[PDB]
């Protein structure tokens, strides 16, 4: 079977510049017919691949021209001449020449990019969900750069890290800022017995955390 | 335009078999190979195999040749995998793919189908809203199984802006939550609604964002 190596793994590039993805397979990948068919796909977070190059070196109807693949024998290579945020994914290398079709295990596009504070907002359990027996408080610290970042939440001034959750989203395709959200998730009866409540963003482009809060009354 | 329509969601006993399908338009059913794939969440891709639906002659991977089996019906353009015996090693999304001839074997993917074997009951999610010169609004989707939920804002015409945050797992219910941000000149003179869409339980929820009093 045709094993199918991918270097590097992940690869961190700035806006603008050169990226270059090598594949190189165990043994060679000729089909009977004379045709390589070596291709390169590219998924997206959230989304199923899409094809990028065809038979080593053929862009893909609509795939844009800054990507070029080359190589031959058992070495093949995949350029980005010029990254941008929408590039954002896992690219793969795969051999349909011999049965069974192989793909090699995924190289990682990071984007890196100058620094950004995060946009918090803070969001009351809704009136729905206390109907229902529950309150959650929702925090969502957007838009920021890099990946690190602590919330704190508060409630009447007092630390609290039980029932908090916590998600990242991938780097986003326009920005390449990440964003995250956090929620803590208490019963009525205990948000109803406390009054203020605290979102706390630290993050590595300033000293001072960003604070946001609100009171149970009004 | 080419499409491989592939349910969202499958939920399935341990033990248990599923059958998934791979409905084709576009183009002749009959004309094109089509490829089946497994990927594991956040995982890289496997190779299961693939059938020709005009002769309906198939080609396995051999880790799959006891777990996987290939058909199609041309009258209904459609493709099946059905999967036997299922294990959570079997929980994956798996896509299928459309061959474009002697060229490659993706050319069109469909959105694929994710596969949760587990003996737990599907839970539909609650839908809550979440209300406060540029506006940031939300939807906490709470307590459901099995992944995934799909949102948008206004039916995908608020499209910029968005942050979908992967859903976490806890007490065995998955939790997920949207922000949307608008001029604040949109909102709340215009109304902005969240759909969820939880495809394991059919369920469509159309959730507008209020001010709060």
């Amino acid at each position: 079977e045709l094993v199918m190596t991918q270097t590097p793994p992940s690869l961190p590039v700035s806006l603008g510049d050169q990226a270059s993805i090598s594949c190189r397979s165990s043994q060679s990948i000729v089909h009977s017919n004379g045709d390589t068919y070596l291709e390169w796909y590219l998924q997206k977070p959230g989304q199923s691949p899409k094809l990028l190059i065809y038979k080593v070196s053929n862009r893909f109807s609509g795939v844009p021209d800054r990507f070029s693949g080359s190589g031959s024998g058992t070495d093949f290579t995949l350029e980005i001449s010029r990254v941008e945020a929408e590039d954002l994914g896992v690219y793969y290398c795969f051999q349909g020449s011999h049965v069974p079709r192989t793909f090699g295990g995924g190289t990682k596009l990071e984007i890196k990019r100058a620094d950004a504070a995060p946009t918090v907002s803070i969001f009351p359990p809704s009136s729905e969900q206390l109907t229902s027996g529950g309150a959650s408080v929702v925090c969502f610290l957007n838009n920021f750069y890099p990946k690190d970042i602590n919330v704190k939440w508060k409630i009447d001034g007092s630390e609290r890290q039980n029932g908090v959750l916590n998600s990242w989203t991938d780097q986003d395709s326009k920005d390449s800022t990440y964003s995250m959200s956090s929620t803590l998730t208490l019963t009525k009866d205990e948000y109803e017995r406390h009054n203020s409540y605290t979102c706390e963003a630290t993050h590595k482009t300033s000293t001072s955390p960003i604070v946001k809060s609100f009171n149970r009354n009004e | 335009q080419v499409q491989l329509e592939q349910p969202g969601a499958e939920l399935v006993k341990p033990g248990a078999s599923v059958k998934l399908s791979c409905k084709a338009s576009g183009y002749t059913f009959t004309s094109n190979w089509i490829n089946w794939v497994k990927q594991r969440p956040g995982q890289g891709l496997e190779w299961i195999g693939h059938i020709s639906p005009g002769s309906s002659s198939t080609n396995y991977n051999e880790k799959f040749k006891s777990k996987a089996t290939l058909t199609v019906d041309t009258s209904s353009s459609t493709a099946y995998m059905q999967l036997s015996s299922l294990t959570s090693d079997d929980s994956a999304v798996y896509y299928c793919g459309r061959e474009e001839t002697v060229r490659a074997s993706f050319g069109n993917w469909g959105q694929g189908t994710l596969v949760t074997v587990s003996a737990a009951k599907t839970t539909p999610p609650s839908v809550y809203p979440l209300a406060p010169s540029m506006v940031t609004l939300g939807c906490l989707v709470k307590g459901y199984f099995p992944e995934p939920v799909t949102v948008t804002w206004n039916s995908g015409s608020l499209s910029s802006g968005v942050h979908t945050f992967p859903a976490v797992l806890q007490s065995d219910l998955y939790t997920l939550s949207s922000s949307v941000t608008v001029p604040s000149s949109t909102w709340p003179s215009q109304t902005v609604t969240c759909n969820v869409a939880h495809p394991a339980s059919s369920t469509k929820v159309d959730k507008k964002i209020v001010p709060r009093d």
